[PDB]
């Protein structure tokens, strides 16, 4: 049992018609200070599975590890560890999950908010969400933190239902993601501005996009602003 | 802890009300009357916190002597019950409450019937058949479901009532000392020596 | 995060725009700079409920000052704070600091923290951001500067309390207090963030 | 809770 | 779920209907949009006895203010004795308000929380589904909205709320205040939860509860000869 | 400090016709006023025509089904393929749940199925493996609510024939399995306008002698 | 200081007139006409608008004063007895009914209050 | 401890076609301990009828204060006080003890004798007024209540029929939880007639 | 509510069958009699699970017994068995409060008290009535050595009864068991509902209610 | 609480022990028998936390009827209580200490003495003329010190022990139905039928 | 309690 | 978990 | 207050050398800069038995590393500290900065706080005075900076750390980590003081 | 303890 130390915050995710992305921001947290500002927190595992992960950093790491050396491990003695008995979303997911409930059964979790975002190997859209308790969902958007209050609101208007996964483009969900991630970095108070986006789509693969910015913010409306209520001036 | 019965039967009212005081593992008396006559025809029988028992009964039993002068009449014993239980139902909400419980047996000389009211600290009054506080309660009202009637006579009670102690004597895990008998009826309070 | 700084023409007022219902942002766009006279403002950091209620208070009674004595002094403006702020500490989180011109004093800056103590100094920083710039201001703060040289220093000292510090963001605002008048500046993120 |  | 909303001509307020005791829903078409005065409206979350209490205190007060100074009452007089309440009693009164309305000032909307600390906004939200509804709020606001805008942005907003807040459900209140007209209070403007019919009717046989005793009550006075 | 439960709300009900059982639950995993999903089944057949729902803290409700689920693939391997009955899957739960009696699983489950002489049954158990075999029976947030209603129109309670004054109770009979969904859709539409942790949608397992079929029926989404 | 008049300025003369009550009534005579007449679908009250200069904008003096929504009020006598009568007829009408049954006092029960005040005023220190 | 559940008890109300039914059990109890099977909790001011679950000295004490004040109303208004109006009068007197408040949840149960239009209301304890179309529950099995009425009841009852219907409502409510039962009654309200029927029912 | 008492003619045992969360009413149709052989029966009180688990667990050790010695276990070797097991978890918070009833020709009928606390005690009559155990009867009155064997079902049952009406946490039915040489015999579920009425117009009995 | 007292007289120890098993306000059994013999011409009584008691006593029982059978000799009660005492010493400083109060009245064939030994769950023994555990204990103390004599017949013991438990009966606030008395002489261990 |  |  | 800073010619490690017991300086004069290897250096924060314990332990893990692998890279250093730091996060108050010069990587900077977490940056900046030069060396670091340049700015911010926190004081100790060696600077009070 |  401890308490969080280094965090990360919302991790913000939803299917497409075609494939799944997800988006986390660049920032490790210490308490009230924005002390790290260039922390990758979107881990790619193989070319079909990015892992989302907010919560404490020193665990994240450790996952980080755990992620690397099952790599490591599913090659040994294994000739199609690069086709057929590649490491399935699914598969790492399961994983962790694993680890996840294991942790906090011993009353020593992994301080941590965990989304799995793949595709299949028969082209299936993968999304699930696992945390400290080991509590598992899955839906067409996932989000942890304030993403689960802010994100989810706007990416359900988006994909409300199971149905409206063909009819959504990559055009739109990513349009959908970036305007969330503006939204939590407007009301969220451990939020960055600069976030990473991965694309896993099932005809063109994985796309990692670093260095993003949120752009097109609206301020101008504060100068109109005066006081608490009674100041004209 | 403090046996206080009740039993209303066919023309009188019975309080039973046990003799002990004990503070913690120390017996102070062995022979007291947990009861306050209220007007000549109408008693209070009270258990609960030290001081606060005699303090508050003796509070009543002064209002109601005052009415009974002032009006030249007594009051029923429903008002007398009405009066006790607002009296109850003040303290609550107040600095310190009394934590005190009452039976108030009662003859009203208009209606020519007997009336038992059980009343606890907060003031929550019942008009009852049977009545108890304590520990003793559970018991005592499974055993007058049973063998209690309306149509009982004042000796048939007494009877119901001896079982009642008798049984509570080797049930109970307290020494209780026995208990003190008052009859109301319509010739008045009276104290049943034999028990 | 907040900060009073004298120059050569008179006072700057400068404050970040968020305010935080735990790590939620209710309002990004704040006023934080309030007026309690017409050349005296003050900057409000702690319960938000409190300043307010302190501010409201002040303005009311340097508004019956000015109508019996005329224009109060900075100093004036800052004890009436002090009075409020000490007496009732118990029960108040509000950290003030307050920034006045006047024409025979010129620009004054005065910071009454939690206790309710006073201090007069030549330029003030506080709120939860001030710390991360305890270091920067030191270095950089001059007596007598230009009016263009002391926007330059606190839009530089907030812009890096605001990056440092999760309870700081939004907008900067500052209010400028000289002889020539009352003048209100806003410095957006695009601005201040690529210094 | 409102709380620089 | 509380917003308000200011456009062109004047300021929208809007609510859900739920009221919640624990994880039960006490009442599913409820009314959280007071009327302070004719054209000052505010929204109200928290305590729902408080809200009630706070602005039919107010409500009042401002009234007999009106009728004192012979002018139509002001949003920032509701305002000041609003937070003036709610500070004296140091958040005891759990009232947390969104406070619109039209004077012969303008068009005005504020937001009051419980310990009485007040804001200025073009778009407010307050209660459980706050977040929700300004995450529609921060997408989809502009300077310089219409009235038709600002209704459309506004019941979004609780929409938002009521689909993905347990705290916020049933239907959509909205009342319009308008610069120089009547506001307009449309009650139930929205009704996205209506429940469908049951498989079954319950209702028992005639002679189907066993009952003990009946007697006539008597609710007449007393009668004459 | 750190808590290691949760409740992530959820009802689910059981009632056991003559020759069949259904279980049912909603489809709605929450977290305080957060909805995680508003489709993440809580009903599972477990093979054998048993059908299990262990509801309240997800994670533990998971774990159990589980170890059920591998509890029911080692019976087959250690005893020839035999078919394990409704009545030794109760007894073997018993003893999955009080393993862990000092550190609970946070779940009120019931399975459903036919018992061996082809009737339905369901079973009910406590967080800690106390069972018992009924007709009826709901679980979770709102098992309050339904369970009521549920004595009143399967059980027949408090309901007497008409024209007798309450001489002659109502005859108890069995329901057909239209009947039974018809209770099992009112009483969640019932449930979920006055429970905000149910919603969303109502998922029902038919375990007949022929096997395991599933229907689904959407609920109120607020 | 302290108000140290605690005693009635109204009493009974030997003859059994109370002295300042019949005075007031003197001074509503002097007083400018008002009127009342009730309809069987209404009721209509008036008076004379006595301008004290024709400087003076009559229009800002109320003679006619709203106590509730479906209560209207008049006089005749002291102008400003009258508007602190107002003043304290449309505060009871929240304080001691609006605010415990959360509906207007009806006619009747608002002039009881109206008339509590008045023979305080012929009674009190 | 928790003051509203020490005595126990439940209320239910609900409208039908030009008709209100309100309807209550007859336990108090110190806690496990059943105490007397006569405690009714529905009374009536006129043609007005208020029923009061929680903490049993606030319930006689409130049915006593309401008697007090709608007596006083009667003589200066010099006509019985009307559903809608009392509904109003409970929520004042409640909120006026805000930080001390009453332990009950009042139910307001008539019909409004000009208008001749059904009117149910609950309450919190400092006042909140719920003014449902359907039916008002209160008590320690308002879960079971809620559960019960929202399945059994549909609008527009025949008075013969509403009674059934709240009937089974309140009995098998009841039956779930241990803190109420022991007798219960139901009160059919029409405009100018109100019957009243003691229920047999299982008394553990 | 569970009542054991010894008489002329074996064991009487009666028992409710209300199970309770806290002021919820989880079931009215409880088994709270184990059957652990046709000569031993276990009354259960106190928690639901520990009751059934480790009573059940008792009849798995008292058929061990017998393969091994060819012998029923004694009631007082039965009793000790779950005795000291729950001895071995005591204060990690076990709520059991059970009373083994049987026959065996070495002791005659025979109750033993089994208590979580520790607590193993012979007695001619147990009571366990809301969360208290007495060495007497809920009533008592009623009570005489040499009683009828359908004279002494009803004292059981009436006896339940007793405390169901009064007792929130007791109800649902009355199970009846008599204990005897060549083992013990059901007596069938009595539902309170109906049985509180026929008593009362039967016995002429509570009075203080109305019906 | 449970009354256990031990009266050692010229030629034997007597031991009282009170007869009721109590649970919070329940009266479990009324007929307990709290001692155990360990040897022939050694008994045991014992009071304090439910199970402790017996499984101590029991335990401590079948450890001394082993050595018996193991050297064909009788233990003296000076080695029985000193196994005892080290048997509880040893306890204090366990998971869980075994929370049992015991006296321990022997004969001692080779000294020809009646002993009797006072041992508390810590594992402190005296040796003494007469001993107590519990609430009981200041009073018997005080009772005994006066009436009580070396030289003492067994006969003399009892009357002395009867007027004990008579005073107890009254003065303690609890019932602890009566006591069982055993004497241990040369002859062995009897239990006196008549008390 | 009632509490959006 | 239930538990007379 | 430690920092440890990047530059053109290798790496530059800077810390106070105050350590205090509550409000009493018990060292003035201490050395918060420990060798693990030759050229990898570390800063110490948090407690001083937890710093010490770990830093003994890399210094040993180190010295078995060069014996069997040869000279370990920084990177290598920061993974033993942080597998100390991480797996005892629990029992731990650490959080250590750790500096090393390579031929192939040259300069390289590693802070572990608290949590145990590794960060590779520029420059880094630990311990309670820190907090005041957050705004300070943001605005003043370079990458790429001259050996003059890069102490200056230690110096410049250490001295702005010290005079603000007050569990911060004493001498300013640095190490320079280069190809020409291992240089140990010291600057005293009348020197930084004055800046 | 000692503890920049
Ligand atoms: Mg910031």
């Amino acid at each position: 049992t401890q308490q969080p130390i280094v965090t990360g915050t919302s991790v913000i995710s939803m299917k497409y018609d075609n494939g799944v992305i997800i988006a986390a921001d660049n920032l490790g947290s210490y308490g009230s200070l924005l002390r790290f500002n260039g922390v990758e927190r979107l881990i790619p595992v193989g070319d079909n599975t990015v892992v989302g992960i907010s919560g404490d950093i020193s665990d994240m790491q450790h996952i980080e590890r755990l992620l690397k050396d099952l790599v490591t491990e599913n090659a040994y003695d294994n000739p199609l560890a690069d086709a057929e008995e590649a490491l399935e979303p699914s598969y790492i997911f399961e994983y962790l999950a694993t680890v996840m409930y294991q942790r906090r059964s011993k009353m020593n979790p992994l301080w941590n908010a965990i989304i799995v975002a793949g595709v299949q190997s028969n082209g299936d859209q993968f999304l699930r969400y696992v945390n400290l308790l080991g509590v598992t969902y899955s839906s067409p958007t996932l989000a942890t933190g304030f993403g689960a209050h802010m994100a989810n609101p706007l990416l359900r208007k988006v994909v409300d239902r199971e149905s409206d996964i063909p009819k959504t483009t990559v055009q739109v969900a990513e349009e959908a993601i970036v305007n969330a991630m503006r939204v939590l970095y407007y009301r969220d108070a451990r939020s960055s501005r600069n976030f990473s986006l991965a694309i896993i789509d099932k005809n063109t693969g994985l796309t990692f996009k670093k260095n993003l910015q949120v752009e097109n913010m609206k301020w101008d409306f504060a100068k109109d602003i005066k006081g608490y209520g009674t100041q004209k001036i | 802890m403090d046996i206080i019965l009740g039993i209303r039967v066919q023309d009188s009212v019975i309080l039973a009300s046990s003799k002990a005081v004990t503070r913690g593992i120390s017996v102070l008396k062995d022979s007291d009357d947990k009861t306050r006559q209220l007007s000549p025809h109408t008693l209070m029988s009270f258990a609960g916190e030290a001081g606060d028992t005699v303090q508050f009964a003796e509070y009543i039993q002064a209002n109601i002597q005052l009415y009974s002068i002032r009006e030249d009449y007594e009051l029923s014993p429903q008002a007398v019950s009405s009066f006790v239980r607002q009296e109850l139902a003040k303290s609550i909400r107040s600095r310190r409450p009394y934590q005190v419980n009452v039976l108030i047996g009662g003859y009203d000389k208009k209606k020519n019937k007997p009336e038992l009211y059980q009343i606890d600290y907060l003031g929550t009054k019942v008009e009852l058949p049977y009545g108890a506080h304590g520990y003793s309660g559970f018991y005592t009202f499974s055993l007058l479901d049973h063998h209690y009637r309306p149509d009982m006579t004042t000796e048939e009670g007494l009877d119901l009532l001896k079982l009642c102690v008798q049984e509570l004597e080797k049930r109970m895990p307290m020494d209780f000392k026995g208990v003190i008998v008052k009859i109301v009826d319509k010739d008045g309070i009276r104290q049943v020596d034999d028990f | 995060s907040i900060m009073a700084v004298t120059f050569k023409d008179g006072v700057i007022l400068g404050a970040d725009s968020r305010t935080t219902t735990g790590a939620y942002i209710a309002n990004r766009v704040t006023d934080k700079l309030t007026r309690v006279h017409d050349k005296i403002w003050c900057c409000r950091s702690g319960s938000a409920a409190d300043t307010q209620a302190i501010a409201d208070i002040v303005q009311y009674h340097l508004e019956l000052y000015t109508s019996q004595y005329g224009t109060p002094s900075t100093e004036t403006a800052a004890s009436v704070f002090k009075e409020l702020c000490y007496e009732n500490k118990d029960n108040l989180t509000a950290g003030i600091i307050v920034a006045g011109y006047d024409d025979k004093n010129k620009g004054e800056v005065y910071t009454i923290p939690l206790g309710g103590s006073v201090h007069k100094l030549p330029y003030a920083i506080a709120g939860s951001g001030s710390t991360f710039i305890y270091g920067y201001c030191d270095k950089n703060f001059r007596e007598n500067m230009s009016k263009e040289e002391t926007v330059d220093f606190i839009k530089h000292s907030l812009s890096q309390a605001i990056k440092w510090d999760g309870s700081s963001g939004g907008v900067i605002r500052m209010v400028v207090l000289t002889a020539a008048g009352v003048e209100r500046l806003i410095f957006y993120p695009d601005e201040y963030e690529q210094l | 809770x409102a709380y620089x | 779920t509380i917003v308000g909303v200011k456009f062109n001509n004047g300021v929208v307020i809007a609510a859900d209907t739920r009221s919640t005791q624990g994880p039960i829903v006490a009442d599913k078409n409820c009314a959280k949009l007071h009327r302070i005065s004719p054209k000052i409206w505010c929204a109200g979350a928290g305590t729902a006895a408080d809200t009630e209490a706070v602005t039919q205190l107010i409500g009042s007060n401002i009234e007999l203010h009106s009728l004192y100074t012979s002018r139509e009452p002001r949003v920032v007089s509701a305002l000041q004795m609003l937070k003036q309440h709610l500070f004296k009693y140091q958040g005891h009164i759990g009232a947390y308000l969104i406070v619109a309305g039209v004077d012969p000032t303008g068009s005005h909307l504020f937001s009051i929380h419980a310990h009485g600390s007040t804001d200025v906004g073009y778009y407010l939200s307050l209660g459980s589904g706050s977040l929700a509804a300004m995450a529609v709020l921060e997408s989809h606001w502009k300077q310089d909205l219409t009235k038709e805008e600002a209704i459309k942005l506004a019941s979004d907003a609780i929409q938002a709320g009521i689909w993905n807040d347990l705290g916020s459900g049933s239907n959509v209140d909205v009342c319009v205040m308008e610069i120089g007209k009547d506001a307009e209070y449309l009650r139930n403007y929205l009704t996205p939860n209506v429940r469908e019919e049951k498989q079954k009717s319950y209702k028992f046989p005639r002679g189907t509860t066993a009952v003990l005793k009946e007697s006539i009550v008597n609710i007449c006075d007393i009668q004459e000869e | 400090q750190f808590n290691p439960y949760g409740d992530n709300g959820g009802t689910i009900l059981g009632i056991a016709g003559e020759d069949f059982a259904v279980l049912a639950g909603d489809t709605r995993n929450i977290t305080d006023y957060s909805i995680n999903s508003r489709y993440e089944p809580k009903v599972f057949d477990c093979g054998d025509n048993i059908v299990m729902s262990a509801n309240g803290f997800a994670a533990d409700g998971d774990a159990l089904v589980k170890r059920f689920k591998n509890s029911v693939k080692w019976y087959h391997f250690d005893h020839n393929d035999k078919k394990l009955s409704i009545n030794s899957a109760a007894r073997n739960i018993q003893h999955l749940l009080y393993g862990k009696r000092f550190f609970p699983y946070y779940v009120h489950t019931i399975i459903a199925g036919l018992d061996e002489d082809g009737k339905g049954a369901v079973y009910s158990f406590d967080p800690v493996g106390s069972y018992e075999r009924e007709q009826c029976r709901a679980g979770g947030a709102a098992a309050s609510l339904i369970m009521p209603f549920l004595d009143n129109q399967v059980n027949f309670k408090n309901q007497y024939e008409p024209g007798t004054n309450g001489k002659v109770k109502k005859p108890l009979k069995y329901l057909s399995v239209e009947e039974v969904i018809k209770l099992v859709r009112d009483s969640f539409t019932s449930a979920t306008e006055r429970h905000i942790q149910v919603g969303d949608g109502l998922e029902i397992l038919i375990v007949t002698k022929d096997g395991v079929r599933k229907e689904f029926y959407e609920l109120k989404r607020d | 200081m302290t108000d140290r008049y605690s005693f009635s300025l109204t009493t009974f003369s030997p003859s059994g007139k109370l002295g300042q009550i019949d005075y007031a009534l003197t001074a509503v005579k002097q007083g400018v006409t008002s009127l009342g007449i009730k309809a069987t679908n209404g009721v209509v009250i008036a008076t004379e608008k006595k301008s004290s200069s024709p400087l003076a904008m009559s229009e800002t003096l109320s003679k006619v004063s709203l106590l509730t929504p479906d209560i209207g009020a008049v006089y005749s006598g002291m102008g400003p007895d009258y508007r602190v009568l107002v003043d304290k007829s449309r505060k009871v009408a929240h304080t001691s009914y609006k605010r415990i049954y959360g509906e207007y006092p009806p006619t009747k029960l608002l002039v009881s209050e109206v008339a509590k005040i008045m023979q305080e005023a012929t009674q009190s220190g | 401890s928790d003051p509203s559940s020490i005595n126990g008890g439940i209320v239910v109300a609900m409208t039908g076609k030009d008709c209100v039914a309100i309807a209550c059990d007859l336990r108090l109890g110190s806690q496990s301990l059943g105490v007397s099977n006569k405690f009714e909790k529905i009374f009536h001011y006129g043609h007005v009828f208020l029923g009061i679950t929680g903490l049993a000295t606030d319930v006689t004490t409130l049915n006593e204060m309401f008697r007090y004040k709608t007596n006083l109303y009667k003589l200066k208004e010099e006509r019985a006080i009307e559903p809608e109006t009392f509904t109003q009068l409970v929520s004042s007197s409640l909120y006026e003890r805000r930080f001390g408040p009453y332990f009950v949840g009042p139910v307001v149960a008539g019909i409004n004798s000009k208008s001749g239009k059904p009117f149910i209301a609950g309450f919190d304890l400092i006042g909140c007024i719920d003014e449902a179309k359907d039916f008002i529950v209160s008590g320690t099995a308002s879960d079971q209540l809620f559960g019960m009425c929202e399945s059994l009841y549909e609008p527009n009852l025949e008075p013969e029929d509403l009674f059934e219907t709240i009937s089974q409502a309140l009995l098998n409510a009841a039956d779930r939880d241990a803190l109420s039962g022991w007798g219960a009654v139901v009160y059919i309200i029409k405009k100018d007639e109100v019957v009243k029927r003691y229920l047999k029912m299982r008394q553990d | 509510t569970t009542l054991a008492f010894r008489f002329q003619g074996g064991i009487i045992v009666a028992v409710d069958s209300r199970a309770t969360a806290g002021n919820w009413v989880a079931s009215q149709t409880v088994k709270k009699v184990i059957e652990i052989n046709p000569f031993l029966l276990g009354t259960m009180a106190g928690g639901a699970a520990d009751c059934q688990f480790w009573e059940t667990w008792l009849g798995s050790q008292c058929r061990l017994h017998e393969l091994r010695e060819k012998e029923r276990i004694s009631v007082a070797a039965a009793s000790k068995i779950l005795s000291n097991l729950v001895y071995q978890y005591k204060g990690a918070g076990l709520s059991m409060g059970t009373m083994i009833c049987g026959y065996t020709r070495k002791e005659g009928p025979t109750i033993y008290y089994v208590d979580s606390d520790g607590t193993r005690l012979k007695g001619d009559i147990f009571c366990v009535v809301s969360g208290q155990t007495f060495a007497y009867g809920v009533l008592d009155s009623n009570y005489k050595w040499d009683l009828s064997v359908e004279d002494a079902l009803y004292l059981g049952k009436r006896s339940i009864l007793a405390a169901a009406h009064r007792d929130a946490y007791s109800g649902g039915s009355v199970n009846l068991y008599h204990v005897t040489e060549d083992g013990w015999i059901y007596h069938g579920n009595h539902d309170v509902g109906e049985l509180f009425w026929k008593v009362k117009e039967e016995e002429g009995s509570f009075n203080n209610v109305i019906g």
